[PDB]
């Protein structure tokens, strides 16, 4: 095993606070992934 | 045998700044619980179906990483051995999903209340249904690492916590001997937000790239210890007679009333003679560092003299207090810190006695940073005296770089970097084949420069210019035609030690060149390749009118920025590796 | 897996429970690693 | 080995940070007292020598009692003090060769640790004879009289004038320091403020010891209360300025004039937008030039058909100008050069007469090549070398950055200009104008912020080609810059 390898950064990010610390999110986002049998990931 | 293909949306999951665990020291009972609600409006979004998950981590999943991971997307919890899930229907761990019963049987639906289950000693996590229970359980797991409350969501749902301290609203009842955030939680911040593992956050007008986060006793040392003792006694005293708090005549506990109104020695021996005991202790055990007192420069019991007292200062408490004159005695601060070890531990087992018989404290390193420098403060001015009388003593860097696209063989090239803060950060340029885990500049294939301590790094450090402070946008200079690497700041043209400007002469053309940026640990920072001319600080020292083109100048999209992971990947072994040769018979 | 650690890599066994669980077929179920140990195996003052 | 004790200490520079806590100065400074000792002990072996490797080694929890050569270093610096009633009547060897050893001490700006009590007992001890002295008087000159100025550190751990000149009470009988004086400390200064107003002549006789007076109250000055007083430092360099005006004839004093200016070259606030008046000095500047680049005329007449001696004109009249021209040249650039740009980038019309000039020296330099011969000179009075690159700093962003960033002419014109084409034929020839808005880098790059950058453009063909001609003629002599190298 390697210690580290490269990655590429994804071009977007998701975007996202009071009376109670609430969380929200409105903008969906998708993205096209491949993926390998024999190693089993994505 | 065939590669797949598909779509998947992101995933992500979030945490407040709670922490947790097990082991020996301050645990803080160890003993909380967790209750949040859901409403969201997205049954089904347009891709697949949104999905959430509740659970914790033991802050080494590191899991979130925006894109692939080791199943089908980037899952936040239960798709490996550092996180756990449970979507309402089946308990995630490790891609696997096993079906639970219980009253209810659907997916969290909005406005529905959960609350987890945590054990400390025995390994033991449950949760808890609005109003039943659940017919599966979390045992036999390892604790090595503190633990935090995260859940698993998609796009599209609205979420919020409950605390208990200041907007906390806990529609169902608390476990009985689970707190709400009580004891001690984060006691030298706030509590908040925020993602784990993020290598990236949003900024004001750019976004911000940020580094990873982490008996026999000489006759002078028996005689000098009633001879200190009996200051102790002087300053409690002088420290009762500045207090302005008089005994009052009537014997009230409650109205701070003075139980030393009494002789030094017909006093309650146990309230003071193991106070003494402490004082005996403290010195004998901060002095055992190798040093032997001796009376070499007799300058000690010669300055004996006697402090003045007004008359107005006597007062009918009936002690004489006798403090040294301080208008002008100032010895040092930094000694005070080698009396600081001994305090901590014994406030450490002052804290043992405390939590060993719990309706508290924890370890002095780390309790807030206002009150245990009050109280340094507070030790620093009593012991001072002592010294006073004269006696005197003796988890890696991420590399951020262009994709090979990008090689420019030509002409001379510019962009901009900008240093928010002053940690150790390096800029420069490197060959297309730039091998990560390894330092930059270290080999031959960068040519990277350090403002932190004004070094340049190639196949070895040497000094080259200034130190960095806040601020400080720092661009690079870049021709090919003339093989020349020029370094600016903040406007100027950095100074070597013989006078040479930026002496990197006769540089080989090589595969191009190329833009890196490197990061160290808690450093935040962002770089600009000038996709517009505006966004660039300045651009008017030495690219304005000397030929040099702004890097993205005729872009219409970002520039791809490839970075470094952290997971262990699996290579097959190279047939050239130095000293791990394999064979097939 | 990386450094800094040899032991206690696997953790989250199987949670099956049953009415009374009163079966005796149980196994440590959900163990990531199937390893083993040969340091502790063998004991002798040689080299084979 | 007295030479070579001191190479582990010249080597070992980085001692201060690790060591040299207690141990080096116990043992440091009692070596010096060796010195005085063996200043009176002739010998065959050169002493010069003896003190060189230990006028190197002077520099090399608050109970510090060990120090004791504190108390007698008072009376190793009080050899000197009978050498200098004496030196009013020059005696045949007590002179200033016998000067030269206090010159190492003063020197100490970092090491502050130690006050020695000596306020101002000394400072004031020799600065009467220096001032009442100003006189030549006939009298031998001072091998350095500034260097002795410059020995007066302003403090030397904590120091404030006026403190036992008015006050004799508490000083001998019984802490009470920078609380007296506040009114009093520009007292003398003040006398001599009205002197460059009123020193008009041209000779350098009536300044006699202009160089051991002027400079060193002028550093004292901007050295305390710089973050506190502000004006003090406006009123500082108007004062040296107007004296540096004396300069402007061409020989007057080939020993003071260099001094005066690498004696304190720094400036704070003498940039052109807190101090207009150095925008105004750009006439004064103009004429240091403007005066000079007049001179070469006469040697280029003299320079026709070889009638006479060429060497008895053309030598003869540039190195009298030139020599002490160039401390002028450095003056300007030294810092000055720092602040101009900021103005230059945020508005063109800045420094538009500047730009238009200091391009005589070039101009000066094509021809006349001769000029390097008293380059030279002057190059060791005190390669491709800082001779020939004093206008790079100057032509790198005043010209480039004045107007028109995309015109494609001057490209053309460029070798043109390396033609000997005459200005007229340059001007007239090249009347007919040339542009074109290719998308190109000219197109973004260009006239997006070389136009809107310049807040008034000016509205005019030829004239701008004027710039740009002028601007062209630096460039053809660019070539021979790089010929050498």
């Amino acid at each position: 095993l390697m210690p580290v390898s490269w990655s590429r950064m994804p071009n977007h990010f998701l975007q996202v606070e009071r009376l109670g610390w609430a969380v929200q999110c409105q903008d969906p986002l998708t993205m096209m992934a491949l993926h390998i049998p024999e190693e089993n990931r994505c | 045998l065939l590669l797949q293909t598909n779509l998947i949306n992101y995933v992500t999951s979030i945490r407040p700044n709670i922490f947790v665990g097990r082991a020996e020291g301050s645990t803080q009972y160890g003993k909380w619980y967790f209750e949040v609600m859901v409403d969201e409006v997205v049954p089904f979004l347009t891709a697949q179906a949104t999905h959430l998950r509740v659970g914790w981590a033991l802050t080494e999943g590191y899991s979130p990483y925006p894109g692939g991971g080791e199943g089908w997307g980037g899952n936040g919890v239960g798709d490996d051995l550092y996180s756990y899930g449970f979507d309402g229907l089946h308990l995630w761990t490790g891609h696997v999903a096993r079906p639970v019963t219980s009253p209810g049987q659907h997916l969290l639906a909005p406005e529905d209340v959960v609350s987890c289950c945590l054990d400390l000693s025995v390994p033991s996590i449950s949760f808890r249904i609005n109003g039943c229970p659940v017919q599966g359980v979390f045992e036999a797991f390892n604790l090595d690492g503190l633990f935090f409350p995260v859940v698993s969501f998609s796009a599209g749902v609205k979420v919020r916590f409950l605390l208990g301290g200041r907007h906390g609203e806990f529609k169902f009842l608390p476990p009985p001997g689970y707190a709400p955030c009580h004891e001690a939680v984060l006691p030298r911040e706030r509590l908040r937000l925020e993602p784990i593992k993020e290598y990236r956050r949003e900024g004001p007008r750019g976004p911000h790239l940020v580094g990873p986060s982490r008996i026999v006793l000489p006759p002078h040392l028996e005689r000098i210890r009633e001879k200190l003792a009996e200051n102790i006694h002087e300053l409690w005293a002088l420290t009762r007679i500045e207090q302005g708090w008089t005994y009052g005549p009537v014997r009230d506990d409650n109205k701070r009333l003075h139980p030393c109104l009494v002789n030094f020695h017909s006093l309650p021996e146990p309230e003071r003679n193991y106070n003494l005991q402490m004082s005996g202790e403290t010195l004998k055990t901060l002095l055992a560092l190798g040093c032997h007192v001796g009376m070499a420069d007799e300058k000690a019991e010669d300055n004996l003299k006697k402090t003045k007292l007004p008359k107005t200062y006597m007062m009918s408490n009936g002690y004489k207090p006798a403090p040294l004159d301080l208008s002008h005695v100032r010895l040092t601060p930094a000694q005070t810190t080698l009396v600081d070890r001994l305090a901590e531990n014994g406030h450490n087992v002052w804290a043992r006695d405390r939590v060993a018989q719990w309706y508290r404290l924890v370890p002095y390193r780390l309790l807030d940073e206002a009150t245990k420098r009050s109280n340094r403060d507070s030790l620093c001015q009593a012991v001072r005296t002592l010294l006073g009388y004269g006696y005197n003593i003796e988890d890696r860097v991420r590399i951020f770089r262009a994709e090979k696209s990008y090689t420019v063989q030509s002409g001379r090239w510019y962009f901009e970097f900008e240093a928010v803060t002053t940690g150790e950060m390096r800029v420069g340029w490197a060959r297309p084949e730039l091998r990560p885990d390894v330092e930059l500049g270290a080999d031959e294939l960068a040519y990277v420069f350090n403002g932190h301590r004004g070094q340049r790094w190639h196949l070895g450090s040497e000094p080259f210019g200034r130190p960095w402070q806040s601020g400080d946008v720092v661009g690079c200079m870049i021709d090919l035609t003339e093989n020349t690497i020029i370094f600016t700041l903040n406007g100027e043209v950095l100074m070597s030690d013989s006078g040479s400007e930026t002496a990197f002469r006769e540089i080989e053309i090589g595969d191009g060149f190329l833009p890196v940026c490197s990061l160290g640990p808690g450093q935040v920072g962002h770089l600009n390749l000038g996709q517009d001319v505006s966004s660039l600080r300045f651009f008017a020292i030495c690219g304005l009118q000397e030929g040099f083109e702004p890097f993205a100048i005729n872009m219409q999209r970002p520039v791809t920025t490839w970075f470094s992971k952290s997971l262990p990947q699996f290579e097959p072994v190279p047939p050239e590796h130095p000293h791990y040769e394999v064979a097939r018979m | 897996p990386g450094q800094q650690g040899r032991i206690s890599h696997t953790d989250l066994v199987i949670g099956c429970l049953v009415d009374l669980a009163t079966g005796l077929m149980t196994f440590t179920a959900n163990g990531k690693e199937s390893n083993t140990f040969f340091q502790v195996e063998p004991n002798t003052k040689l080299f084979p | 080995p007295l030479i070579n004790q001191y190479f582990t200490n010249h080597c070992l520079y980085f001692l201060s940070t690790p060591a040299k806590v207690l141990g080096s100065g116990g043992h440091a400074s009692n070596k010096e007292k060796e010195m005085i000792t063996s200043l009176f002990c002739k010998l065959a072996a050169l002493v010069r020598h003896r003190v060189s490797l230990f006028g190197t080694d002077a520099p090399a929890v608050a109970l510090l009692p060990v120090l004791t050569t504190l108390f007698q270093h008072i009376a190793q610096h009080q050899f000197g003090d009978d050498v200098i009633l004496d030196d009013v009547q020059v005696c045949s060897i007590y002179s200033l060769g016998t000067t030269k050893n206090t010159y190492v001490e003063k020197l100490r700006p970092a090491l502050g640790e130690c006050l020695a009590r000596l306020a101002a007992a000394m400072p004031v001890a020799f600065l009467e004879p220096q001032l009442n002295e100003y006189n030549a008087c006939s009298v031998y000159t001072t091998k350095s009289p500034r260097e002795r100025a410059i020995l007066g550190l302003n403090s030397v751990e904590e120091m404030c004038p006026d403190i036992p000149v008015l006050d004799r009470l508490m000083a001998d009988i019984g802490a009470r320091y920078t609380e007296m004086p506040h009114v009093i400390e520009i007292t003398l200064p003040m006398l001599c403020s009205y002197l460059p107003r009123w020193w008009e002549r041209g000779p350098e006789a009536p300044p006699p010891a202009l160089p051991a007076g002027a400079p060193p109250p002028c550093t004292a000055v901007t050295s305390d209360h710089l973050n506190s007083l502000l004006g003090n430092i406006l009123r500082i360099i108007v004062n040296n300025l107007g004296i540096d005006e004396a300069t402007w004839m061409k020989r007057l004093a080939v020993f003071a004039q260099p001094i005066v200016s690498r004696a304190r070259p720094e400036l704070l606030h003498s940039h052109f937008i807190p101090t207009i008046g150095r925008l105004r000095k750009r006439a004064g500047k103009v004429v240091a030039e403007e005066e000079q680049l007049r001179l070469e005329a006469k040697a280029e007449a003299e320079e026709g058909e070889l009638l006479v001696r060429d060497e008895f004109s053309v030598l003869c009249r540039d190195l009298y100008a030139l020599y002490p021209l160039l401390i002028r040249y450095v003056d300007n650039n030294r810092a000055h050069w720092l602040t101009e740009p900021n103005a230059n980038a945020e508005e063109l019309f800045r420094m538009v007469g500047e730009i238009f000039i200091y391009w005589s020296k070039s101009h000066n330099f094509k021809r006349e090549e001769q000029n390097f011969v008293v380059q030279n000179e002057i190059n060791n009075m005190s390669v491709a070398t800082l001779k020939k690159m004093l206008p790079i700093g100057l032509n790198m962003c005043a010209p480039t950055d004045q107007d028109l960033i995309m015109l494609a002419k001057t490209r053309y014109a460029l070798k043109d200009t390396d033609e000997e084409v005459r200005e007229f034929l340059q001007n007239n020839l090249h009347l007919q104008g040339k542009v074109e808005g290719s998308p190109s880098l000219r197109w973004q790059m260009a006239l997006y912020r070389g136009l809107p950058g310049r807040e008034e453009d000016a509205d005019d063909p030829e004239k701008i080609v004027r710039r740009v001609q002028e601007v062209s003629a630096v460039l053809y002599h660019l070539e021979q810059t790089e010929h050498p190298y």
